[PDB]
Order: structure tokens, then sequence, then C-alpha cells
């Protein structure tokens, strides 16, 4: 039995037609108190998977450490660990979804949302979530926290179902991830102005980028807005 | 002295290999299969005529559909049938069937090498294990205390066993009625044993898919034992 | 389980023991005999927690004889009451107590005495003139400081616990279906069937 | 904990360590088992280079199981006393769970099992006992007469005999026991049992031990005088 | 407090006929008043003809078809490579779930298969292990819905032959395959009308003796 | 649940209900309450359907292997008694079980024991056990012979479930009917309560309550 | 590994005896003899200490008599060392029945206990026995007065009159000679004396070689009574039986 | 000599005479063939009888759908090892949604074998195995052996008289290694190499056991009539 001490966030991804996009915003929150803002919330394995991790920061770091040392275990005794036997986002996923169902089970969980993004090896796009109680589900769009009730319903407007994702470009999908954050930075009182973006190509390969900031705000009409109803000035 | 898991230099097994010369001196113990049934018989070999013979239960039933024969040191044999039946049972409440007669031997098998510095020898004791089963039919089993378990159409196992066998070579076929297997078992127990044969001192049993496993009376093996020596005589 | 009670008189030990085996609301069995005999001169009734009070009965009983049988002797009321004491003195600060309250009649053959001890379920003793468990004693114990004596026969005492029953059945909310009386003295155990 | 495997095979197919403890058996004092058409006796001898011994408190060498059931052996006296625990805890046990008293074949079969254990177990040797065990199964007449031995073995016996000087006394039984006729009454079978006794003990007097088991728990110990007049009266009949 | 059970809503139905068996169930997954995807299968062909469903908390049911999976893998091991009857399968998954008495998995399970007579069977389990054959079954969130309509349109049940003074009953038939998924169709549809937990898709998978045959039909996505 | 059974001059009476409930929700109309453990012996369930019908399986397997070892059929007393000693051990842990363990043998005779997962372990010649247990009582008791014939004893033990169904709200469905002899069980079929209930009513003349 | 080094303890010899057994009652044999007399009103124990030296503290020594509880003594013979461990078992053993029951432990029961540990030592575990041979002397309601011996073997008996240890053969053959059923303490008293007196190595038995012992009902009433001798009390009566 | 009492002891020379000695079961087994292509991995065994009236021990074992082994030596021990690698195939299947890679089957192995030789009261392993197996790499072959040794080959052959069979699949290399695309081929050419190791019996009906695995075909056993073709 746990309380999350220091917070992550959302996180939110989808699907387009080469690969995944996954994005989440670089705040480790103390409850109310914005504490820390150099945090950073996907964690690249290898160079086709990102773990995208909201919830406790701690724990976080824990699995940081798990996935870290996962890299190191596959590559002993294995001459292919950068060609046939390199870690598949799928295992990697399996491997996080048993842990945390085991650890719920024993009723000291890890804290978190989490949600594999990644390319297989023979090109199909991989993304899949999982959480402190070991729940694991599969959408074009993902997402955790705020982003599951904001982000989600703009991301289905690009890719709804699965014959979306053909017609959906890395332009337009990028477009929808950005605009997405926007909306929670001005909706999510636990949301910082400064994220991290990531791609996972097929052809291009894995892109990250770091340092990214919600621009192109609409705050202009608010000084139109006087008072609470009767209030003239 | 020397390891209980040791190698011979040819690699065998020493406490395994000197537990088949215990087996070699045990009573009689004969299995045929049929496609009628499976009989068993075994020698009993009272040690004194004061024994009362019918206490001496070296038949026994592990399933209504398995049924079990033994030689060698008999007394290790209990913990191997308590194992076998709980085996059976364990499996039909499980699974609500019954077991097959292979995985029934293979775990019994399994307790065999389970020796060593786990229980502190092998056991002294060689089994028949009969049986039927709806995919492979009637079954006989040779389990011995190498953890090793061969199907047998027929198969002795004691004293008398390598002279038993040698007849059986000759007088099975695929054709084998149960009767003619029952007739045959007594023939072959008649010529190995040292005392003279009768119902006191020689047990029959068979298994049979109606009937299931059944060890037959005093009576009924007199009665097979006349009609036994009846027909040696008609020829 | 509910009613209980033990009389010790001049020459023997008379318990008498509710026949009623309640669940809910109804009565399941009306002819229940809560008593073990655990050696040939020492008799134990009990009531209690339902299945804890057979349990233990049948476990001290099973105890008794073992001793019974590897010393080929009896042993005495006071010695075998003080081994039931010290099961539930163990008993009470385990993970799962037995919540049993026993009465022990018994009849010490090389003093030549009747003795009952009564033992609740945290393991405390005591040698009464008369005894008895649950809400039994708040009737019972006024009546017999009345009407109870020392040198009182077998029949005496009978009667004595006839006026038990009685006002019990009077005063009583709930009907415990009358009672099992047996008899502990020099010559052993009987039961009194016509009560 | 200490783990050696004893008890193991020789070249030859003998476990030593069993065998050897069958000869503890054969060195330990004759002890003898017959059963009548409505009884089983057992009886014992006891050595008599034991002077100055206390009768009352010395163990005795038949003990009861169950108020049904005798427990009778021969080989080392310590050994004998975990056998005869572990036995009367199964007993009591039995009791509690299947609300019947033990067959004479279960608590043979239980006792059996014990002493094969021992032959298979790391870290011990065999219990250097064979055993006698006789009673009556529960709302039982039938006579029970069961032996034991270190391998683990067991059988039931008409009438047997264990212990020094054993082929002795089974020699005499085996022409004087008639199948078709067991001892009809308990004196005859008393009578048969002290004479086999008497063709190996010496002098009858408190040399023999002799306890009589009849059905529904009817246990009892011969005194003295009691077997005495039956040593007696079967030296009067002999010189003729 | 830590709770370590969720809901993720959905409901499956399974019906036996007399030379086949279906097992349907909703594709959707949920979470409160969240849609987590629309296309998420909790219908399994496990093997030896045998499919399975476990609804109620996703993670429980994964875990459990996965075991189940798992133990009719070591059933061919141990017992060469011998086909697992549907019969035999039930009591398997009886103790599967009863193992954890103390610390329930939360779903209804169902399954659906031939038994040994070549017939349509299907069975149904409590989160405990209690299970029983039956022609029909609905399970998960709309399972008290669809539940007295199987019971009105696959065993009869309150239809009395016309004329007969309500004496002589509807006389119980096998019905088609057509005829079943007919049934399984136009009860999910009336389940997502009226259940907010119950859409998106839907997910058939029928057993015959040829095999394990899939079919796929859209469900409304409000 | 409503289950009894009764001793009687012709042996044991055993009849059960078929409904299985999870609060208000009918899960089931067609549940068997009635255990076969041997040609010989029977089980009856009420409580937690999962806890009885796991352990009341399991101690069939158990008897199996009692007359495996002992080469004869296991006692009433015996197989009742391996059931509530396991059921103690259990004790407290939230267990849910009110069994009859039904059956004769030679020693015995036609037995009875009523088990509980509170430990309870009563022989007797009556018992009802269920949510509906006192509707049974009332036909059972008021209605009880020890000299009924086997088509009376069938039909009041029919009749006592049928009162039950009727009356408790969680029970219904069809009865079951058992008839346990010297020589064993015998089963007396199912009947459905749909048409039982109108049929005992027009040709018995009961249930004037009821709108006819 | 260690099975090179393994005296294995605890096996059987071809002849079917236990080795480790039969060495130590050889052992114990060479111990100082302890007799054991019971009579009709009480019991003695007599025994020999191994040759003393001149400046061996004798009045604030015990090498062979030890006290069990109020109504049960000891006698020693063998390992000292080994005996304390067994006595100490003895002690607190015969508290826990008295705990129990709230009745002073029988003595044959307290006899089986402490036989049953030496038979523990000899059929497993892999440790040698103790090398200790007991005279149990004691009193309880049921038999009144016993006298019991055990030895390594775990195999414990009763007696009338016994001894252990030394020249047990020859002792044995006096006490079976001058013993009768109907003796007295202070008979018997005479009688333990006069066997050590004969049967000793030394050249004279005197005061401060021996430890003495009584048990009878010779307090006030209906109870017993245990007198371990002082130095100047076994003077006294080694004079008044004319020994020295 | 006075070195071979236990595994836990180095003779002069630095042998384990134990570990030795279990390799000397091996050698008495019945011969058993691996070999493979690159699309294909084929094992040839001939399973042998105690009489004409006994059945003939089966020496091959499914581990996975993508891999499995055949024996030599003691087969309680294969049961043993072949149950190892099944838990530990399902291990990779469960935790990693991971088919067990061949490579690592065989480090498995030799770790679980080699505890067993630097420990007092153990023994070593009596039994030598021929893994084959399909996964991410294409088609292998492992050889077993109880001291702990595990090697990777294009083809082998282990029991006696396994020298002749090695020595033909030496020559054959060339041949054997390029046919892809060809079941029937490759095990022709098994059943060919099995032969040279063949003394007064031949190849029957119930003596043959052959198994496959490959690209698009899944670990699976033949015996009985479904080897008829071969002979
Ligand atoms: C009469 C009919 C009612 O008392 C009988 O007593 C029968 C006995 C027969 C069936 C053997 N008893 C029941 O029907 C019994 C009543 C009951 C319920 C819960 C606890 C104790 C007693 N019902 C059950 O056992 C049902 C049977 C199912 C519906 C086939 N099972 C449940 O209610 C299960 C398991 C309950 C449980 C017990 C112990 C630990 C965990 C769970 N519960 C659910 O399925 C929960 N729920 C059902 C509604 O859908 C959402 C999930
Ligand atoms: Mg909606």
């Amino acid at each position: 039995t746990q309380q999350p001490i220091v917070t992550g966030t959302s996180v939110i991804s989808m699907k387009y037609d080469n690969g995944v996009i996954i994005a989440a915003d670089n705040l480790g929150s103390y409850g109310s108190l914005l504490r820390f803002n150099g945090v950073e919330r996907l964690i690249p394995v290898g160079d086709n998977t990102v773990v995208g991790i909201s919830g406790d920061i701690s724990d976080m770091q824990h699995i940081e450490r798990l996935l870290k040392d996962l890299v190191t275990e596959n590559a002993y005794d294995n001459p292919l660990a950068d060609a046939e036997e390199a870690l598949e986002p799928s295992y990697i996923f399996e491997y996080l979804a048993t842990v945390m169902y085991q650890r719920r089970s024993k009723m000291n969980p890890l804290w978190n949302a989490i949600i594999v993004a990644g390319v297989q090896s023979n090109g199909d796009q991989f993304l899949r979530y999982v959480n402190l109680l070991g729940v694991t589900y599969s959408s074009p769009t993902l997402a955790t926290g705020f982003g599951a009730h904001m982000a989600n319903p703009l991301l289905r407007k690009v890719v709804d179902r699965e014959s979306d994702i053909p017609k959906t470009t890395v332009q337009v999908a990028e477009e929808a991830i950005v605009n997405a954050m926007r909306v929670l930075y001005y909706r999510d009182a636990r949301s910082s102005r400064n994220f991290s973006l990531a791609i996972i190509d097929k052809n291009t390969g894995l892109t990250f980028k770091k340092n990214l900031q919600v621009e192109n705000m609409k705050w202009d009409f608010a000084k139109d807005i006087k008072g609470y109803g009767t209030q003239k000035i | 002295d020397r390891g209980v898991s040791t190698f011979s230099p040819e690699g065998r097994l020493f406490q395994v290999e000197y537990s088949l010369e215990a087996i070699k001196l045990g009573s009689t113990a004969i299995g045929i299969a049929t496609k009628e049934g499976v009989v068993l018989g075994v020698e009993k070999r009272a040690t004194s005529p004061l024994l009362e013979s019918d206490s001496i239960e070296k038949i026994v039933e592990i399933d209504r559909h398995i049924g079990c024969a033994m030689s060698g040191l008999t007394a290790d044999a209990r913990s191997m049938i308590e194992h076998a039946r709980t085996a059976a049972v364990t499996h039909n409440l499980y699974y609500d069937e019954d077991i097959n007669v292979e995985s029934l031997t293979q775990s019994v098998c399994d307790l065999a090498l389970r020796f060593g510095e786990l229980m502190s020898r092998p056991f002294g004791v060689a089994l028949l294990i009969a049986g039927h089963d709806a995919d492979d039919g009637y079954q006989l089993f040779h389990a011995e205390p190498s953890g090793t378990f061969y199907r047998y159409n027929a198969k002795a196992i004691g004293s008398g066993s390598e002279g038993a066998q040698a007849e059986l070579l000759n007088e099975w076929h695929s054709s084998l009625t149960l009767k003619e297997a029952e007739l045959l078992v007594l023939k072959i127990l008649k010529q190995v044993m040292e005392e003279k044969l009768d119902e006191n001192n020689a047990q029959l049993s068979c298994i049979t898919k109606q009937d299931g496993f059944k060890i037959y009376d005093n009576e009924k093996t007199a009665e097979l034992i006349k009609e036994l020596k009846e027909k040696e005589a008609a020829e | 389980m509910d009613i209980i009670l033990g009389i010790r008189v001049q020459d023997s030990v008379i318990l008498a023991s509710s026949k009623a085996v309640t669940r809910g609301i109804s009565v399941l069995k009306d002819s229940d005999d809560k008593t073990r005999q655990l050696s040939p001169h020492t008799l134990m009734s009990f009531a209690g927690e339902a299945g804890d009070t057979v349990q233990f009965a049948e476990y001290i009983q099973a105890n008794i004889q073992l001793y019974s049988i590897r010393e080929d002797y009896e042993l005495s009321p006071q010695a075998v009451s003080s081994f039931v004491r010290q099961e539930l003195a163990k008993s009470i600060r385990s993970r799962r107590p037995y919540q049993v309250n026993v009465l022990i009649g018994g009849y010490d053959k090389k003093k030549n005495k009747p003795e009952l001890y009564q033992i609740d379920y945290l393991g405390t003793k005591v040698e009464l003139p008369y005894g008895a468990h649950g809400y039994s004693g708040f009737y019972t114990f006024s009546l017999l400081d009345h009407h109870y004596r020392p040198d009182m026969t077998t029949e005496e005492g009978l009667d004595l616990l006839k006026l038990c029953v009685q006002e019990l059945e009077k005063r009583m909310p709930m009907d415990f279906k009358g009672v099992i009386v047996k008899i502990v003295d020099k010559d052993g155990i009987r039961q009194v069937d016509d009560f | 904990g200490y783990d050696r495997a004893l008890s193991i095979f020789s070249p030859d197919g003998h476990i030593f360590q069993v065998e050897y403890a069958l000869e503890a058996v054969k060195r330990g004092t004759c002890a003898v088992g017959v059963k009548g058409k409505n009884c089983v006796v057992l009886g014992c001898e006891r050595r008599s280079t034991l002077k100055l011994q206390d009768t009352r408190i010395t163990p005795s060498k038949v003990s009861k199981i169950d108020s049904h059931v005798v427990l009778s052996f021969s080989g080392l006296n310590a050994d004998s006393r975990i056998l005869i625990e572990k036995a009367r805890v199964e007993a009591q046990s039995h009791r509690l769970t299947l609300e019947d008293p033990v067959t004479v074949e279960y608590l043979t079969r239980y006792v059996a099992g014990v002493q094969q254990r021992y032959t298979q177990s790391g870290g011990v040797r065999p219990f250097g006992v064979s055993t006698l065990i006789a009673g009556f199964d529960p709302r039982d007449d039938e006579p029970k007469l069961y032996q034991t031995e270190p391998s683990g073995i067991y059988s039931s016996w008409s009438a047997q005999t264990i212990g020094r000087n054993s082929k002795t006394v089974r020699e005499f039984l085996e022409k004087n026991y008639d199948r078709k006729e067991p001892p009809a009454t308990v004196e005859e079978c008393v009578k048969l049992t002290v004479r086999s006794l008497l063709e190996v003990v010496q002098t009858g007097a408190k040399n023999i031990e002799i306890t009589v088991v009849k059905p529904d728990s009817d246990i009892v110990a011969l005194s003295s005088e009691e077997i005495n007049q039956y040593v007696t009266q079967i030296e009067q009949e002999k010189q003729e | 407090q830590f709770n370590p059970y969720g809901d993720n809503g959905g409901t499956i139905l399974g019906i036996a006929g007399e030379d086949f068996a279906v097992l349907a169930g909703d594709t959707r997954n949920i979470t409160d008043y969240s849609i987590n995807s629309r296309y998420e299968p909790k219908v399994f062909d496990c093997g030896d003809n045998i499919v399975m469903s476990a609804n109620g908390f996703a993670a429980d049911g994964d875990a459990l078809v996965k075991r189940f999976k798992n133990s009719v893998k070591w059933y061919h091991f141990d017992h060469n490579d011998k086909k697992l009857s549907i019969n035999s399968a039930a009591r398997n998954i009886q103790h599967l779930l009863y193992g954890k008495r103390f610390f329930p998995y939360y779903v209804h399970t169902i399954i659906a298969g031939l038994d040994e007579d070549g017939k349509g069977a299907v069975y149904s389990f409590d989160p405990v292990g209690s299970y029983e054959r039956e022609q029909c079954r609905a399970g998960g969130a709309a399972a008290s819905l669809i539940m007295p309509f199987l019971d009105n349109q696959v065993n009869f049940k309150n239809q009395y032959e016309p004329g007969t003074n309500g004496k002589v009953k509807k006389p119980l038939k096998y019905l088609s395959v057509e005829e079943v998924i007919k049934l399984v169709r136009d009860s999910f549809t009336s389940a997502t009308e009226r259940h907010i937990q119950v859409g998106d898709g839907l997910e058939i998978l029928i057993v015959t003796k040829d095999g394990v045959r899939k079919e796929f039909y859209e469900l409304k996505r409000d | 649940t409503t289950t009894l059974a009764f001793r009687f001059q012709g042996g044991i009476i055993v009849a059960v209900d078929s409904r299985a409930t999870a609060g208000n929700w009918v899960a089931s109309q067609t549940v068997k309450k009635v255990i076969e453990i041997n040609p010989f012996l029977l089980g009856t369930m009420a409580g937690g359907s999962a806890d009885c019908q796991f352990w009341e399986t399991w101690l069939g397997s158990q008897c199996r292997l009692h007359e495996l070892r002992e080469k004869e059929r296991i006692s009433v007393a015996a197989a009742s008694k391996i059931l509530s000693n396991l059921v103690y051990q259990y004790k407290g842990a939230g267990l849910s079980m009110g069994t009859m363990i039904c059956g004769y043998t030679r020693k015995e005779g036609p037995t009875i024991y009523y088990v509980d997962s509170d430990g309870t372990r009563l022989k007797g010649d009556i018992f009802c056990v269920g949510s509906g247990q006192t509707f049974a009582y009332g036909v059972l008791d008021s209605n009880y012979k020890w000299d009924l014939s086997v088509e009376d004893a069938l039909y009041l033990g029919k009749r006592s479930i049928l009162a039950a169904a009727h009356r408790d709200a969680y029970s219904g469905g069809s009865v079951n009917l058992y008839h346990v002899t010297e020589d064993g069980w015998i089963y007396h079929g199912n009947h459905d309560v749909g048409e039982l209930f109108w049929k005992v009513k027009e040709e018995e003349g009961s249930f004037n309550n009821v709108i006819g | 590994g260690s099975r090179r080094y393994d005296s294995r303890t605890t096996i059987f010899s071809p002849e079917g005896r236990l080795y480790q057994v039969e060495y130590a009652l050889e052992s114990i044999s060479h111990a100082g003899t302890a007799i054991g007399i019971m009579a009709s009103d009480g019991i003695v124990l007599a025994a020999e200490r191994k040759v003393t030296s001149t400046l061996l503290e004798q009045d604030t020594s015990t090498e062979k008599l030890y006290k069990l509880n109020d109504k049960i003594a000891v006698a020693v013979a063998g390992l000292t060392a080994d005996a304390e461990i067994l006595i100490n078992t003895a002690r607190i053993h015969a508290q826990n029945y008295l705990k129990t029951y709230n009745e002073d432990i029988p003595v044959e029961i307290l006899v089986r206990r402490l036989s049953d540990i030496k038979q523990g030592y000899t059929q497993h575990g892999g440790l040698r026995p103790f090398g200790v041979s007991f005279i149990y002397a004691g009193y309880d309601d049921r038999y009144g007065y016993q006298l019991y011996t055990s030895n390594p073997s775990g195999n414990y008996t009763g007696w009338k009159a016994i001894s252990v240890g030394a020249n047990t053969s020859a002792a044995q053959t006096l006490l079976q000679m001058d013993y009768k059923d109907d003796m007295k303490v202070d008979d018997a008293i005479e009688l333990a004396l006069k066997t050590l007196s004969k049967t000793t190595d030394s050249s004279a038995l005197t005061y401060d070689r021996l430890e003495f012992a009584t048990i009878r009902k010779g307090a006030n009433d209906g109870e017993v009574y245990q007198k371990i001798f002082k130095p100047q009390e076994i003077k006294d009566i080694l004079v008044k039986t004319g020994i020295t | 000599n006075n070195y071979d009492g236990d595994t836990v002891t180095f003779s002069p020379t630095g042998r384990l005479f134990q570990v030795e000695y279990a390799l000397e079961a091996i050698k008495q087994g019945s011969v058993t063939v691996g070999l493979r292509s690159n699309t294909h991995a084929v094992l040839v065994a001939l399973k042998r009888n105690a009489d004409e009236l006994s059945s003939y021990q089966k020496k091959i074992i499914k581990c996975d759908e993508h891999m499995g082994l055949s024996l030599a030596g003691l087969a309680p021990d294969a049961r043993v090892l072949s149950n190892y690698l099944r838990q530990q195939c399902n291990y990779s299947s469960l935790v990693f949604n991971r088919k067990l890679a061949v490579e690592r089957a065989g480090h498995l192995l030799c770790d679980k074998a080699q505890k067993n030789t630097q420990s007092y009261g153990g023994r070593p392993y009596g039994v030598g195995l021929l893994i084959i197996g399909y996964d991410k790499s294409g088609a292998h072959l492992l050889e077993f052996q109880p001291s702990g040794n595990v090697t990777e080959l294009y083809g082998t052959a282990i029991g006696a008289r396994s020298q002749g069979a090695k020595t033909y699949l030496e020559r054959t290399l060339d041949t054997f290694i390029k046919i892809d695309g060809n079941p029937d081929e490759l095990i022709k050419a098994g059943v060919e190499a099995i032969s040279q190791s063949l003394r007064d019996e031949s190849l029957t009906v119930d003596n043959l056991s052959i198994a496959i695995v490959g690209k698009d075909t899944p670990f699976t056993i033949y015996d009985g009539e479904a080897v008829a073709k071969y002979i």
C-alpha cells in the first residue's frame, strides 16, 4: 500500500502511416507545488522503442533502472544484440506488464501509468498501455491521466479507426499531438509549458525532441471578460 | 565408503545396478496383454506353512482402470502404490477423467531416481503396471528403480524371469483371448515356481474395460488350474 | 450450546447439560449430548462457540485416553483438570483461541471423594460444590446457595437439580429442550434416561 | 542435519543394515503368538541371568496399543518403545478422525510402514525389532495375529514365533498346530503356547509371561501361580 | 488506500447448437466514463477447439486466460498430446479460480466448444470457480439485460403452444448457426442501446468440428 | 437454497431445489445441489456454490482413497468428519457451507450428518438447510411419521421443497429427488416447479392463497 | 567431501550390535562402582568416588549422587559431564510434568523419557552416545519405592538391588547372596557398604572416597525425605557398622 | 582410481573422472543424428528395445513449438533437462512474449549441468542431447554434453557407432546444407546418415524416429507408419 509523492501528469500518443508518436511534459509535481521542472518522462530503449511514464517519479526512476538493466542483460552472450535478437517493443512491454501485475498482486504497486510506443522488426507499429493495476489495452490513440479525457477526443478526430492509419502522415500526426499538449496546458492544473516529443518511424528511425514549448496560445480574449455576471468595469 | 549417486567406469549407477540384483531374488510376477484384457499373476511364496497366505498382498489396485503387481523388496512398494493412487485420484479431481496408464507409470517412475545425499537409496522393487484407457487401449508397463519403463505385450519379473520370458516369447500372439492368457500365466508360473502351484500359493488378476480391475478368488483360480491340467493331458 | 450445570454431593458428581442445538431461527436438534467421557471416572461437559466445543472436547478425550494406555493408569480428576486448564491457557494467546467453557466432574478413587471443576475459555479453574457456565449461573447459584448441603445423597442432588431446571425453564428466554443428566461416582459414569 | 545413507544396497543386492537388524532380533528373548478359535495368546521369554529384579515396575514384554490390540516384540528393548509410542498415538488419531478403533491389520500396516521408512531414510538406522501384533477388530470375533520385521514386510499368521531359538519353537508349532482345528478354548491355546516356550526356555518359574486377548477389549495377564499350573501339568503328562 | 481491483466493463455471450457453439463478446474496453479501446478482443482461441473469455477486471481476465492457455500446453506435454476435452478444461479452470479463493480473480468466465459426442457445449464460471454446463449464458456488465431474452428465445421459456390453453409448452429444438448469430447480433445491439459500457464492435467465435471461425460486426460507438 | 433429508422406515429421502442467486439476480434455475459421492453416499449443497461444489467433490476423492487403502467403503460418520475437520481448519477464513452427508452402510444403517462451515457436525433423523429451511420444516414436521411409505415419503420431500420454493424468494427452479436404500441411492427425477406447482394445486387442493 | 571422516556412530555390526553403545558400556565398566538397594521402608544409594587426592575438597563436592527433585535421586557411573547434561534435562522434565498436572512426576515416566533421549542418539543424528549409566532411586504414590537403571542403549529395567560401573559382576553376586525382601533401611545401608568394601579396587574403604544417600519415609507422617550424607555422617556410619 | 569417488575431486592430471564416467553412459546409448539446412533442421534417432515383446524407447522430446531435442544415455536425466528447457522456453514466452533463442537454450543447459560438477553430494547428468530449433536467426543444431560443453553445428551424431554418421555428414556437408525448401530430401539425407551407424540391424517401421522443425513447420515427431516413406 502506497501513496504517490512526486508525480508526473499526462502522457499522450498515436499511430500514423509509417510509425508512432509519443509526448509528455517535463514536470515533477509535489502535490499542488510544481516542484521539479527538468524531469524527462520519455525513456528510449534501443533505437526502436520509447516508454512514456506518468504517476510516481520515484517508481518511474526504478522502472528506468529496470529497462537499463534489461538492455545490459539482453546483450549478454548475444552476438545478434544489435540485429535479429535486439529488444522489440513487444518484449519490453510484456516485461513491464508482468512486473506491474505482480506488484499489484502483492498489494505493493508501482504507482504509474505507462505507454510503450515503438516499431517492430517487421515494420508494424506498436502502441500499448499498462498501469498500476496491471490493466493493458491498445488503440490507435492512447493517453494517460487528463490526456485520456482531453487528448484522445482530439487525436481520434484524426485516426478514428484502423483504416485511418495509412491515411495519416507524420506531419498531420505531430500537429495533432502538439495541439493536444497546448490544450492540456490550458486545462490541466499540474501541467507545464515545457515538454518532450518522440517519433519512431520505420524508415527514419528514432527522433527524440527535447525542450519543446507550447506556443500560438489564445489569451487575448481575457481582457474583455469582466466580473462574474453583472459587473461592467 | 563411496557416494550413493556414483557412476561406475562403465557408465552405470552402482546403487541402481545393485537394486536390480535384489529384484532378481524376489518372487515371480507375470503379465500378459490382450485385446480382451490384461492379466496379472504372481507367486505368493510363503516362508512357512503357518503363515496365512491370503494376507500376502503382491497384486494391488491403483484405480478402477489400473492394477499393479510387484517383485523384490515388497515393503518398498507401499509408498510407490500410495503415490500412484494419489496421482490417479488427483488427476481425476483436476480433470474430471481417468488418467492415462502411461502417465500414471511416468509419475511413479519420477520417484525412482529421487535418491541421494530425497530418500537414501533406490527402491528395491520392480512393478508391473497394467491398465486400460480410451486412447491406447489395454497396456502393460514394467517400471524399474532406474526410472525407466517399457511397454510390453507380455513380461515376467523376479527369480524365474529369464526362463519365463523365453517361454512368453514363443507363446504370445496378437489374437490371444483373455481365457487363453489366464491359462498361459498359470502354465508359466507352474514351470518356474519351486513349490507345486495351487490356488493358495499363486494369485491371478485382470483388468477389462467393462468390469475394471479384479483380483480373482481362490475358488475361481482353482478351476482355471484344473482346466489347465486337463488341457495339457489332452494331447 | 448454552446450559451446563454441575453439583458435587457426598458421594458423587452430577452433570446436567441442555439438549438443544440452535442455529439462526431454527432448532436443528433437541437430543444433543454436550459431554465426553475422558476416563472411566472422569466426565467433561462443554459449551461455547460452534465447532470449537466438540473439536476441543474430543482433542482432550484423545489425550487422556492416550495417557491411560501409555501408563496403564487413570489420571486423577485434579490432574485432568490441570491439563485441561493449561490447554485453554495456551489457547487464549493463540492466533484463534478455543471459545469453549467446560465443567469437569470426576470421582477420585485414591481419595474416595467426588470432585467438580469449573474452567472457562480463558483457563480460569476453580473447584466448587456446585457450578455453572453462561447465563445459567445467574439463576442457579443463588438457588443452590439456599438449598445445597454438603452431606446430600445422589437422590437429594437430583431433586436439587430438578429445582434448577424448573427455574431455568420458567425464567430463561430460550427453549433449551431439557437436559441430559449424568452421574459420576465410585462405580463410574451412568446416564439418567428419564428426566 | 545428519544426512548419511546408512541403509544401502550391496553388490549382491542385499541391504546389510536391514539384515544386521534381523540379527539383533535373533539375539532378543523369544516371543510367540498362537491364535485359537475365539482368542489369541502372546507368550514371552524372560532371561534368568537377572535376579534381584523388581517385576512390579520393570517394563512388561507385552504392551497394550489400544484396549483391543496388543504388541509384543523381540530385539532391542529401547527401539521397541519408539514403535509402541507411535502406534499408540496413531491408535488414538484413528479413533478421532474415523470414529472407530483401528483394525489389527491397519495398526500392523502402520507399524510396518514406520519400520520401512527407517530403511530408506538418510541419517537413520533400521529398527532392530520384529513385532507380533494381536487382537480383535471392532465388533468382530475373528482372531487376528500379525508379524512385522525391520525390512517393513508384514503378514498374518495362524501361529508364529520370533527371537532367539525361534526356529526350534516354529518347528514345534508347525507339527502341533492344525489349521483345520485350532485350539477350541482359552485353556487349550495357553497350553500350546506354554508347551512351545518350554522347548526353549529352561525353568517354568519367573521366565514365562502369558497374556490372553479375547473379543471386545478383554485382555488380561496371567500371574506366576496361574502359569506355573500349566508348567506342572505339562511335565506330568510328559513322563510317559 | 490502494484498491487492487478495477472494472473494465464489456459483456459476453455463449450459445450452443447441435453440432456447433458460439462465444461472442463486445470489443469495447473502459474505465469509469472513459473509453480505453474500441477494439480490444477478450474472446480467445485456446487450442483443442476451446474458446474462452474472462470478463470483468481485464488484468485478472488476461491473467486467467494466459494461465489456462498454458495449462493446455502442459496437458499435451504430460499426457502424450491428448486432446483436452471441454469437460476436463472446465474442471481445470475451477481449480485455477478456486486457487485464489481468498484473493479472487474478479471475472465472469465462459468457455465454449464441442463435447466428446460432437455436440455443442457452453460452460460458465463464477469468480471463485463454481461451474455449470448450459445451452445458454450471458456474462458481464449487460448480462442482466441479455440473459432473460435468451431464456425466451433459446430455451423458449414462458412460450406455450397457441390454442392449447397454456397446457402444452413450445417444444425445445436446436437452432441453426444462422438463427443463433441472428440472436447474438440482436442481443448486442439491444445491449448497446441501453448500457453505456457496451458498444463499438462485436466479435463472434464459432466452433465446429472443422475448427474455429471468426465474424466481426460494427456496433454503435456512442 | 432449500435442501432437506429425512430418515424413515424405508431408508432416507433427500430433496433439493435448483436455484442459484447473486443478490436478487437469479443466476441459474438448473443447478445440481446433490453430489453423488459413490453408489451409497450423497452430499447436499447450501451456501457458497464454489465452496460447496469444490470441497464436496474433493470429499469424494478422499472417500475413493479410503476404499483403495482400506478395501472397504467409507462409513457415513468418517466421510462427514473428513469434511467437518477440513472446514474447521478454515474456520474464520470465510467459507460458507451448509451440507448434509447421507448414506447407508452395514454397520451404521441409514445415516444423516449435518455439517456446516463453522464446524458443527450433528447426527440426526431430520434436517432442513438453506435460506428456505424454515418453510420446508413447516410442511415436513407437520406431516412426518416414521411409518411413511416410500411413495408417500418421496412426495412429502417433494412437497416440502415446493413449499419453500414458493415462499422463499431465493429458492426455486426445480426439485431433485433421491431415495437411499440398503442397495444404494436411486434418482427419482427432476421436477420443474413451473408445472409441478399447478399440478399439485389442482390435485391436492392446496395453495389457496394463489389466484387459480 | 566429509563422508571420508564419518565414523557412522549409529550403525549395526554384522552380528546385530551397536558398536558405539558396546564401547560406551566398556567405558562405564572402569567408572567408580555405584550401588542401589531397595528396602520396604526406604532406598539406599551408595557410590565410590574415583581415586581421590588428599587435597580434594570433600564436603563441597558432588560427583556421583544428584538430586532430580524432592522425591527422586540418581547415582551416576561414567562421564560426569555427560551425566550433567542429562540430569538438567531430567530436572526440567520433572518440572514440566508438575506444571502440567499439578502432581509430582511418577518415577517410571521420568526414567522412560531420559532413556528415550539416549535411544535417539543410537538411531539418528550421527553423534556419539552418552557414556553414562544411571541408577534411579525414587518414590511415588503408585508403586512406592522404586529402583531403576538405564544405560547408553536407552534400555531401562527395574530392580530390588543393583550395581553399575566397575566390578558389577562381583557386586551383583554379593547382593544376590545377602539380600532378602523383608529388609529394612538400616540393614540395606550395611549391605551397600559391605559390598563396596569387598569389591573396591582400593586398599581400604574410607569416608573420603564415598558418597551416600538414603530415601526414607523417616520424616514425620506419610512424607518422604532425601538425605545426602555429609562427610562426618559417612565417617560415623562407617564406624557404626565396624568397617573402620 | 583414487580420484573418482565423487565429482568434487580433481585427478593429478586435472581430470574429473565422474564427469568422464557420465560421458561413457552416452557412448552405450543408441545412435541419434542431427543435421540442418538454412530453412529446416532435422533429428533422426535409432530407437532401442528390451526384447521383441517390448516397446522401443522414445528418443525425441518436444520442448516448444519451435524447439526440441533427441537423447542418448540415461533417459530420466533427459526428462529432467527437457522439462527444464520447457520451463525456460515458457518463461520467455509468458514474461517477454518472446520465443527462446536456441543459443540461449544451450547456455542455460550448460550452466545447469555445470553446477552438478562442482558440489559435494550431487552427480553429473548421464545423458547427451541434440537440440534443434528454428528462431529469429534461422535454423539451428546444438550438441549438449553433461560436462557442460554445448556446441553449435551444421550436423552431428552421438551414441554408439556415431562416428560413421559423423564422417558421412562431414563428407556430405556441402550438399545437405543447401537443401532449402525441401523437407523430404533433408530427412532422406539424415536417414542415409544414420544408416552409416547400423550393424546387423536395418531401419524398420517401429525402429526409426524422425523429427523436423523449420520456417513454416512446427516441431513435429514422426513414428510408426509415418516413417515408412523413408525406408
Ligand atoms: C440458495 C439458492 C441461495 O442461498 C442456495 O444457498 C445456493 C446454493 C447452491 C447454488 C449451491 N447458494 C447460492 O446460490 C449462493 C448464495 C451465495 C452467494 C454469495 C456468497 C455466499 C452464498 N450463490 C453463489 O455462490 C453464486 C453462484 C453463482 C451466481 C453461479 N456466486 C456468487 O455470488 C459469486 C461468488 C461469490 C463469492 C464468494 C466468495 C468469494 C468471492 C465471491 N459472486 C459473483 O458472481 C459476484 N457478482 C454476481 C453478479 O454479477 C457481478 C458479480
Ligand atoms: Mg459516448
